[PDB]
Parts: structure tokens; sequence; C-alpha cells
RNA sequence: GGGAAGCCUACCUCAAGAUAAGAUUUCCCUAGGACUUUAUGUCCUCUAAAGAGCCGUUCGAGACUAGGACGUUGAUAGGUU
RNA sequence: GCUAAAACUAUGUGCCGAAGCUGCGGAUGUAUACUUUGUAUACGUGGUAGGGGAGCGUUCUGUAAGCCGAUGAAGGUGUGU
RNA sequence: GUGAGGGGAGUGAAAUAGAUCCUGAAACCGCAUGCAUACAAGCAGUGGGAGCACCUUCGUGGUGUGACUGCGUACCUUUUG
């Protein structure tokens, strides 16, 4: 099963009106203050005031 | 003498193209696809110059009778009514006077009615 | 005035990179930064080279502030094309186009 | 260009209200349609709505001659199969009157949205009053 | 004020300081021209309507110039017939100012 | 007037995108400037309410969705007894 | 949608209605006269297969050791006529 | 990233002559501005036609858009069609 006409520039536009990306979760973290993804650990290791590698 | 087709080729369908602005998709794109919607164009333009005189006096003749009415009339027998007194104003100029002053198709009716009494 | 910074011959789509495009379109260089630095996506390492190229181009030539910058033009434009063979079953042979993009921003205060 | 159209932004809309007892549905129908469309102003214009607001009251009073009070049939069909229904003009009179009127002038106007637009100047009640006083409409013997 | 006037093979409502497109006339630019028969003068409750024509009433106009309105297509095709031609057209016409209309 | 497993109701489910968009109970928002295109007009400063969502622990709900419960004023899930 | 019709039969008075006919403006073929003419009148001007007539553009040779050109050629892209 | 690619500086008559570099058309793919578009059925135009935006010699002007409305079943070939 294959097409009978070419679908056109507008259809397909259509078709994609669907595709946009979203944003995530970013939070200001307490201790140190820099934006970290909410409910993860930043990136040095932080989370909650506890550290992971000392 | 070698003879390259390029120049003049390309001439021809650039003003096909132009004369194609403002169609939908590729009727105003693709040569082959604009070139049939350009003579369509052309053939309904010819039968509306002679579609547009019925529709131009069938409006006046409603417009006639919407004023004959209101004057206590029909459009028939005004029409008769004033061939009867020899008046020669014609249907555009009777829609006019009726759409813009309503005092002189009044008169006009009145000297219709007269010469059918 | 603009400041313009291009990526040309990035290796992905332009429809794939036009997403992250759009994501980050009007809005000021910080919170694109942290977008791009927080994304997942493979097209947002390229477009945050190519915006914090901009940034450093506005900086350093135009001796402008970098708290006022925001990404006020963005698109992506198609490039050079890769051709290349994938052998099919039964003999055939079918054509694969490797896709690459232009990627260029401007920012401006 | 010396015959002009109508403004849509200067027509004036003026109210009506007709009583329906004792009339024969059909040539209610056409003079409801006429004013609807406009036909009676010497300002008409095919593309341009210059009709009138119309209140039918007294809207189940309305006759048929003959025997189209049992005979005259009521259709619709749901897109479902076999899914034709069936009604007449007795039993609709007595359940919804809106429609018959409905029905009638819907078939005499324009099939477009004009013809919407319209068909939605007309306002039919069942009984005696209506809620338009605000409108002050006048009484039209037609 | 206004009248009522024809001029070829058509007519017109006119009022004064009025300019008008007319058929192409021999008048030479700059002339004037005078219609001895006019259909119709209204004068705001002054009604004048003539039988063919109202007696005594003129209308006088000057003439502005000639020329020549846009191009139109003509084109002509039967599909599957090999036929096609086409040609192109523009009217003659001359532009006339009312001065005067007396009753 | 009577008159059938037939028609309309009656029984179950869906139903106001019924653009004619219906009804009821309760809740929220009442600040100052400038300008002309004197208008539900346009730009400043100050204000972000009732609520909804993002996110998280999840489900006898689930293709993705949607829907249901909870988020320290806590038994939502895991563990422990 | 229509029932002393918006049906049928008979008669009448009006009107609508085509690219038909008339009005106004313009073009063209043939013929007859002006006893060069490009001016009149008359009759014509839907067309497949076909037949006849008249033209537009393109490349190259002569005219050209001429004429236009860095005060901007060809080519590309708009606008006006 | 001692990458690719770019932004300045410099050379040049010219760098949108910057290395697969004279000119750089079309299909095809983006971004920006103006107008229209989420109650309405079909070769997508054509004859009318309101409103809006910009320009303006301020109009019986120009440019862009086209709510609503009459008519309207592509092209070629082969065929009695």
């Amino acid at each position: 099963a294959v097409q009978q006409n070419r679908k056109s520039r507008s259809r397909r536009d259509m078709r994609r009106s669907h595709d946009a990306l979203t944003e995530n979760a970013l939070t200001v973290d307490q201790a140190t203050g820099e934006t970290h993804r909410r409910h993860h650990v930043t990136k040095d290791g932080f989370y909650r005031g506890r550290q992971l590698f000392a | 003498a070698r003879v390259k087709r390029g120049v003049v080729a390309h001439r021809r369908h650039k003003k096909i193209l132009a004369r194609a602005k403002g169609y939908y998709g590729a009727r105003s794109r693709v040569y082959r696809v604009a070139f049939q919607a350009v003579i369509k164009a052309g053939q309904y333009a010819y039968r509306d110059r002679r579609q547009k005189k019925r529709q131009f006096r069938a409006l006046w003749i409603a417009r006639i009778n919407a004023g004959a009415r209101q004057n206590g009339l029909s459009y028939s027998r005004m029409i008769d009514g004033l061939k009867k007194a020899q008046v020669i104003i014609d249907r555009r100029v009777l829609a006019d006077i009726a759409m813009h002053d309503a005092v002189a198709f009044a008169a006009l009716a009145e000297k219709a009615k007269g010469a059918l009494a | 005035m603009e400041v313009t910074a291009k990526l040309r011959g990035a290796a992905i789509s332009a429809q794939k990179a036009r997403l992250v495009a759009d994501l980050i379109r009007g809005k000021s260089v910080a919170h694109a930064l942290n977008i791009l630095n927080f994304s997942n996506k493979k097209a947002a390492v390229l477009v945050k080279k190519a915006l914090e190229s901009a940034i450093a181009n506005a900086e350093h030539n135009n001796s402008l502030d970098v708290d006022d910058l925001k990404v006020s033009t963005i698109y992506v434009d198609e490039g050079m094309s890769l051709k290349r063979i994938m052998p099919r079953a039964k003999g055939r042979a079918d054509r694969i186009t490797k896709r690459t993009c232009h990627i260029t921003v401007k920012v401006g205060v | 260009m010396k015959t002009l159209s109508a403004k849509p932004a200067e027509v004036q809309h003026d109210w009506f209200v007709v009583d329906a007892t004792g009339k024969t549905l059909g040539r209610l129908a056409t003079e409801i349609a006429r004013r609807l469309r406009g036909k009676h102003k010497t300002s008409y214009t095919p593309h341009v709505d210059t009709g009138d607001y119309i209140i039918v009251i007294n809207a189940e009073q309305v006759q048929v001659t003959g025997n189209k009070a049992l005979d005259k049939k009521y259709y619709r069909h749901t897109e479902f199969p076999g899914g034709l229904k069936e009604t007449n003009f007795e039993k609709l009179v007595a359940h919804k009157p809106e429609e018959i009127f409905e029905r009638a002038v819907k078939g005499m106007l324009p099939k477009g949205p004009l013809g919407y637009a319209m068909i939605k100047k007309m306002k039919v009640y069942a009984g005696s009053e209506h809620p338009h006083a605000a409108q002050q409409p006048q009484v039209l013997d037609i | 004020m206004y009248a009522v006037i024809q001029s070829g093979g058509k007519q017109h409502r006119v009022v004064e300081g009025e300019t008008l497109k007319v058929e192409l006339l021999k008048a030479e630019s700059g002339a004037t021209i005078t219609f001895d028969d006019v259909l119709m003068v209204v004068n705001g409750d002054n009604i004048q309507i003539g039988a063919p024509v109202v007696a005594g009433a003129k209308v006088t106009a000057e003439v502005i110039g000639h020329g020549r309105h846009d191009k139109i297509r003509i084109i002509k095709m039967r599909r599957r017939k090999h036929y096609r031609k086409q040609q192109g057209h523009r009217q003659w016409f001359t532009e006339l100012k009312i001065t005067g209309i007396s009753g």
C-alpha cells in the first residue's frame, strides 16, 4: 500500500504541528546556589545539603 | 550554426509564472501546473464578461421591484405604465433612483400609474 | 545591531536541529544556556557551541555586556549531503543520504 | 461602478411579530423567507444580509389543507445502518412546533453561510408570549 | 440638482462638477458639448420627467481628453481538438466634465 | 370506540462543538502615570488572586496519553514488625 | 412546500428570459467606385483532418578598420510602458 | 577539543573574489513583516465585493490581503463518444 498522490507541504506541516519540544523543571539549589534539575543530585555531588564525595 | 535554447525558453517560462502569481501550491511554482491554470483563467474571464451583464440587469430589476411594491405596483405593471407614458429611462438609472431618492421614484410611479389608468 | 556566529557543516539533520532552535528562539542568553545545558538532545551541544561563540564575539569585538543580551535571531539551513549505497535483499541497492546543516545565531540588546 | 452595494455597517434590522393562528404553512413561510432575506428593500444586495427579525407566536395553530395532517411525512437518517426515522405532521406539531417552521423556511432560504446567518433572525415560540419585549417589535400582518 | 443624459448608447445620472468617461467622441480636446435631450431634471422637490425628453433642459460639459482603458486578454481553447487562439484589446474613451445644468 | 412479538414511550449506557455552546451552589481579582490614533486605545511603574500545570511517590487506571490517590499539617511506594 | 392551487381545460392583458436582433465604439477579408491611393458603400469573419496567405524571435556571414561600452557589455532580478 | 567552524584585524579595485573560490537561474528548504483563517463540504479559478495595513500627488490614487456571493468535473492521446 502506497499513496496515490504526493502529499502537500501544507498537510505535512499540519501533521508536524505536534512535534514541539518542552522545557525541563530546573531549580536553584539552597546550599550551593546553582541551577540543577529538580529532585536530582547536582553535578558536583550535592543533594539537600549532603555531600556524596568528600 | 548551433543554437542554444536557454535564454528564450527561460523568458517564456518566467512570463507564464509571473502571470500565475497568487495561486495556491504548485499552481504558482511549477510550470506544467501553472500553464494549465492560466489558460483556464482566460476561458473563465471570457465567459464571465458575458455573464456580468445578466447578473447586473437582474440586480437592477430586483431593486426596481422593491421600489414599485413600496409605491403600490409590481415591476411588470410599472414597466408597462412607463412604456405607455413614453418614458425611456433605463433600468440602471431607475434602480439608482430607487436606491438613493425615494421621492423621485414615487413621482415616476405616479406617472406610470396615471398612464395605466 | 546584532552579533552573529555561524556553525557550518554540522553533522545532523536540519529538521532535527530546528526543534532545539525553536525551543530557544527569543529568550535571554542565561535562560537559553540553562535549557541547552540540561537538554538531552544531540543538537543541543552544537547549538550551545554556536551560542557561546556568538556571546564571545559580542563581548570581545563589540564591547557589550552579557547581562542584557537575548537570542534575537536563530535559524537552520540545509548543508551539503553525502551519498552512500546500502545493499538490500535479492541484489537490489538503495541510495542513502547523510545530511548536514548550517546554524546561524544572532544576539543583541 | 455607479451601481453600489449596501454596506453591512449601515444595514438596519427592524423587529416584527407575526401571529400564526389559522395561517397556511407554506403561504406564510414564503413571506417570512422574503422578509428574512431582505427582498422588500431597495438596498437589496445578493451578498449582504439586509433582512428583518421575525418573531412567530402561536406556532401550533398553523394549518395544512387536504389530508396532510395525517399524510405529510418528516424523515431523518442517523448514519447507522437501517437508521431511518419517520414522523408525521400531527405528532410533530404537538411535540416541537419550532421544527416545522425551521424546516419550511430552511427549504426556502439559500444554502450557504449567508443562509445560515439569515435563518438565525427567525424566533419561533409555541405560546402567545415572547421574551423580546426589550426590542419593541411591531405587529406585522402577513 | 442632477440630470439624466444619454451618450454612446447608454445613460448617465450627473451632477455639476462631475467627471465621467463615455464612448469615444469626435470632439477636439478643450471643446464644449451640449446635451439638449435631457431625460430628467431633479432640483430637490422640483421634479421634471420628460415624456421622451424635458423641453428646454440643457446640460453643458467640457472635453478633457481621449484615452484607452486597460488591456484585456481574450483566450479561446478547445480541449483535445488541437485548437487555440488569443488576442488583446483596449477600448477607447473620452473624458468629460460637467459644467452646467439648466432645467 | 376496540384492536398486534410491529411504531412512540418505558429499561440500560452515552450525550450542551445541542456554535441554539443550557441550569444551580460556592470562590477570586476594585493600583497609580504618560501619550494620541479619544478608543473594551498604546507604552511605563507596581501588582501575580481563586486556581491549573511542571516535578516526585504511585494505582485494582493505562500503548503514549488521559483518569484516581498522596507529597512531612504524610501511610503514596519500598522496607521493618 | 402547494387543494375556490403554486393542479388541469379554455380565453386574455403584461412581464422575465440567449453569445439571436437593435444601439454605441473598434478590427479585419472580398467586391464595386474614387479613374495612384486608403477613402466610401455592400456582403462576410464557429471550426477537427487538410489547403492557402502574412509575420515574431534565436545562432552565424557581409554591410563593419563602422556604431555602443569600466561615466559599466552580455547574463541574472524587479518596475513602468 | 592545540579539532571543525566562525568573529575581529590585515591584503586586495572587489573577500556575498577566502581555497569544489567568475557569473550564481529553477525545482526544493528556512527566518521576518502585513492581511486572512478553528459552524464549514468538491479541478481551487473567474465576475462582483465589505473590511484591514502601508504608501500617497490625499482621490473617482497606488500596493498587499479577500469576509460574503453568481458560475464553474485538469491537460494530452485515441475515439461514434
